[PDB]
């Protein structure tokens, strides 16, 4: 079954962080995690245009 | 999507005969995006249907 | 010839090993891991899916009575209701008014699609590592599959490689896991024969093809309302569908060291942890007599630029006096600076330049051509870009070498304070010895 | 910048300069069909509204 692919966000490099502008056409799942010993993750369903740090 | 299901036919006297039940039916597609209609450009993921054989 | 090194378990890191066999020119080995797979051993406990309630047509005994009869069905119920007067359709279906009994029964089954849609409760024990390493040296560029324990030997170009047991026994999985489709959950499931209604495990089965069908769904049976043929009942809704909505977050979303949890063979791929001991047995034909390698005398090293970034941000130049054209092998004798090249081309011109990577503000290390050695000291500057899409080419060894700018100051103030203190001690000792007589 | 107020600008209404920074990008068509797939950030005027 065919599925779409979300358009790439806008990435803004900061000091030990980034900021993303997410523009969804419909509810889209967004998650992240750090690649260390204590992962520090998060998941969230995104329904409108938001900015995430 | 809806809150009930109704099926009906048209008998020999041309009178409508219907049955109505309570069904939930909120479906979601596969993947990480809650689209509604397949695009012309996208990905492919395994899906399960009811084959018409 | 026997050699033994220790390479890190990082995918993509270029490791370079140096073998100094007297009477022969040194050799530098290139070997890096391409991918790494970690698989535990899984014992199936049971299989769970959603259930199906089987409800037959009710037996109405006009002008009489009937009795129950226990059966061996899963979660089985049977009841007899005394006085009913059904009114089936267009009539009454009975003739006696209050001497008619209805027999109601129901039982729990397994879903019609439990083969395709089911979860699996497992028990996970000691895991086996298996990596994939590319070896480059001389004129060979092979990559092999190897089990990372001291019990597998692979041969590349006549050399014997054994990749020893990893230095740590870390595992991402716990003792109890659940595997649904492509995702794994560190979940503590109920034992077999101990499920509860409306939660995970309300119906359990030993295997997808088993027949036991243990069931605990709190199915209850009710009395039909007057004047109509039907069997009512009450049941707690399926616990598999409850789990499909409440099953927290998978192991895929949260896993240390960037492990990637994968399909039918449950495995965690490309976890950056531990060290991999390596043992080698090189043939004599893989070396070179010193009478065939250029003789290099009076090597000196001076660094042009240095930037302690993730990439190869340093450059150093080497000056030498050779006697013929040929290729030597270069190496760094510290992990505070990682060379990019394994070999150089030696010319009479007396110049060769190499790139390196570091994280120190002031590194110091020994570089060596095929025969001679030199000491390189540098003053490096931090980068100005914040985020990069790739990983460091160095080991995060930050502590600066002494005789650098930062520690020269510490030594200078230490010397000043110590001179003052010893002056105080000497003055006191002389005064007290004079006053002691 | 894309997706924020001012991603396209004209000096006047009737001008013909039209600065535009909408992060437009282009992609390879799917095997066996005729179409021009692309992605770009949706308008920053509608975001500002
Ligand atoms: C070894 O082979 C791989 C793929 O065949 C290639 O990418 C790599 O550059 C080769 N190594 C050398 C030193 O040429």
């Amino acid at each position: 079954c065919r599925v779409p692919m979300a358009r790439e966000p806008t990435v803004i490099h900061g000091k030990r962080e980034v900021t993303l502008h997410l523009h969804p056409d419909h509810p889209t799942l967004f998650s992240y995690r750090t690649l260390g010993e204590d992962p520090q993750y998060h998941e969230e369903w995104v329904t409108a245009a938001v900015e995430r740090t | 999507p809806g809150e009930f299901l109704q099926v009906s036919i048209q008998d020999t006297r041309n009178a409508v005969r219907a049955c109505r039940i309570q069904y939930h039916h909120d479906p979601q597609p596969v993947g990480r995006e809650k689209f509604t209609i397949r695009p012309h450009y996208g990905k492919e993921i395994p899906c399960t249907t009811y084959q018409q054989t | 010839y026997e050699h033994s090194t220790v390479m890190p378990n990082v995918v993509g890191f270029p490791y370079k090993a140096h073998i100094e066999r007297p009477g022969y020119s040194p050799l530098t080995l290139q070997m890096q891991v391409v991918e790494t797979s970690l698989e535990p051993t899984l014992n199936l406990e049971y299989i769970t899916c959603e259930y199906k309630t089987v409800v037959p047509s009710p037996y109405v005994k006009c002008c009489g009575a009937s009795e129950c009869s226990t059966k061996e069905k899963p979660d089985y119920q049977c009841k007899v209701y005394t006085g009913v007067y059904p009114f089936m359709w267009g009539g009454a279906y009975c003739f006696c008014d209050s001497e008619n009994t209805q027999l109601s029964e129901a039982y729990v089954d397994r879903s019609d699609v439990c083969r395709h849609d089911h979860a699996s409760a497992y028990k996970a024990h000691t895991a086996s590592l298996k990596a994939k390493v590319r070896v480059m040296y001389g004129n060979v560029n092979q990559t092999v599959d190897v089990y990372v324990n001291g019990d597998h030997a692979v041969t590349i170009g006549g050399t014997q490689f054994i990749f020893g047991p990893l230095s740590s026994a870390w595992t991402p999985f716990d003792n109890k896991i659940v595997v649904y489709k492509d995702e794994v959950f560190n979940q503590d499931f109920p034992p077999y024969g101990s499920g509860q209604p409306g939660r995970f495990g309300d119906i359990q089965s030993r295997t997808v093809e088993s027949n036991d069908l243990y069931a605990n769904t709190a199915l209850k049976l009710a009395r039909p309302s007057p004047g109509m043929v039907h069997v009512p009942y009450t049941q707690t809704p399926s616990g598999f569908k409850y789990w499909l909505k409440e099953k927290g977050t998978a192991l895929n979303t949260k896993a240390p060291f960037g492990c990637q949890i994968k399909t039918n063979p449950v495995r965690a791929m490309n976890c950056a942890v531990g060290n991999i001991p390596v043992s080698m047995n090189l043939p004599d034909s893989a070396f070179t007599r010193i009478v065939e390698a250029p003789t290099i005398i009076d090597l000196t090293c001076t660094v042009a630029t240095c930037t302690h970034s993730s990439d190869f941000g340093g450059v150093l130049t080497l000056t030498y006096k050779t006697d013929k054209n040929g290729d030597c092998s270069v190496h760094s004798h510290s992990n505070v600076a990682t060379l990019q090249e394994a070999t150089a081309k030696v010319k009479t011109a007396g110049k060769v330049t190499l790139h390196f990577s570091t994280a120190s503000a002031s590194p110091s290390f020994v570089v060596s051509l095929c025969s001679a050695r030199a000491t390189c000291s540098a003053s490096c500057e931090p980068p100005k870009d914040h985020i990069v899409p790739y990983a460091a080419s160095h080991s995060n060894v930050v502590f600066p070498d002494m005789s650098g700018t930062a520690l020269s100051w510490v030594q200078k103030i230490s010397g000043g304070l110590g001179a003052f203190a010893i002056g105080a001690i000497l003055v006191l000792v002389v005064v007290t010895c004079i006053g002691l007589r």
